[PDB]
């Protein structure tokens, strides 16, 4: 029992289409491994300045029959600075044709990101406080819980495949793995947080050069680019040519000209001698305006995102807390086994 | 973008 579900390459992010309430309110959502709760834009809800958070689907709680009210404040922000407000609750929640009954979301009437979430992380990473800190609800089932408490997937496990730079769709697979979307053999790596999907990362070799880390990375499929603490990044900044720009009084971000020469890999060394290799492409992002930044930046965490996920096969194993890793390969061809 | 906290 394995859940496939299709990523939609919006281009900064992978979202899916899936169903919320007893009439299936189709939501178009992103997939989240860095964060832990579901939320969806309510149909009344008030969109941040200048987002256009309406048009990837949103929900009217009362039209479904299902709706539970909690009586709780919802409210989370994330990296980028985009935060979402609004209250609990609980409804019936669809994805590819399989449903969870009372499975605990956010009904979100002010939010400044485009469209809801589906954050699939461990429980402990939930959004269940305050501004200050103080816990105001409790950790509950997030989304991949409810799956394997409702019998639906064996294990809380999954499956990404975000594909190929140029491909409009990827998969997502629930308490599954597809053996023909890899080669070699899926390295198991351990979770080093309990809290974020994080393994160790021992060295990146960019430009004949080896740099040595030995710290944790985030494997995050809701960040767009990859992040590195500031000395790190400036390392690898000097091979590749980036310079840091300051973009307001506390945000610095490394800058790359659009023309740069993209031949070569970046390779990733992690436990267990699992490695992957990430062609220099994506570390040229286009921006709207004719400027172009880096695909690293730098931050006090450490994060891989899409820019790097894209190039590896990742079985996250939220029970197990491990995620396996092999170098991506990307054909239709599909051999999906139970995990 | 950068997704929690």
């Amino acid at each position: 029992d394995s859940i496939s579900l299709s990523l939609i390459n919006e281009g900064p992010s992978y979202a899916s289409k899936v169903s919320v309430g007893s009439n299936k309110q189709q939501q178009t959502v992103i997939i989240d491994t860095g964060s832990s709760d579901f939320w969806v834009v309510d149909s009344n809800a008030q969109c941040g300045k200048g987002v256009d958070c309406k048009s990837s689907g949103t929900f009217t709680p009362s039209s479904s029959s299902s709706y539970k009210n909690l009586g709780a404040a919802f409210t989370i922000r994330y990296g980028d600075g985009s935060t979402s407000q609004g209250t609990w609750g609980k409804d019936t929640v669809t994805i590819n044709g399989v449903s969870i009954t009372g499975q605990q979301i956010a009904d979100v009437t002010q939010t400044s990101v485009d469209q809801g979430i589906l954050g699939i992380g461990y429980t402990s990473n939930e959004a269940v406080y305050d501004t200050s800190g103080r816990q105001t609800t409790p950790n509950y089932d997030n989304v991949p819980v409810t799956l394997k408490k409702q019998g639906k997937i064996r294990t809380n496990a999954y499956s990404l495949y975000l594909n190929s730079p140029s491909a409009e769709t990827g998969t997502i697979i629930f308490g599954g793995v597809d053996n023909a979307k890899y080669s070699g053999k899926l390295v198991a790596e351990q979770v080093t947080s309990s809290q974020a999907l994080t393994i160790s990362l021992a060295s990146v070799n960019l430009k004949g050069s080896s740099f040595s880390f030995g710290d944790g990375a985030l494997l995050d499929s809701g960040t767009t680019l990859t992040y590195f603490p500031s000395d790190f990044a400036a390392q690898l900044a000097d091979k590749a040519g980036a310079r840091l720009v300051q973009v307001a009084r506390d945000q610095y971000l490394y800058f790359i000209d659009c023309n740069t020469d993209t031949s070569g890999t970046t390779v990733f060394n992690f436990g267990n001698g699992a490695k992957i290799t990430v062609p220099n492409t994506e570390y040229v992002y286009q921006n709207g305006d004719g400027t172009c930044l880096w695909g690293i930046q730098p931050s006090d965490d450490t994060i891989l995102g899409d820019n790097f996920l894209r190039h590896a096969y990742l079985l996250y194993n939220l029970d197990a807390n491990t995620i396996s890793i092999a170098q991506v390969k990307y054909t239709t061809d599909s051999s999906i086994s139970a995990v | 973008v950068v997704f929690a906290f």
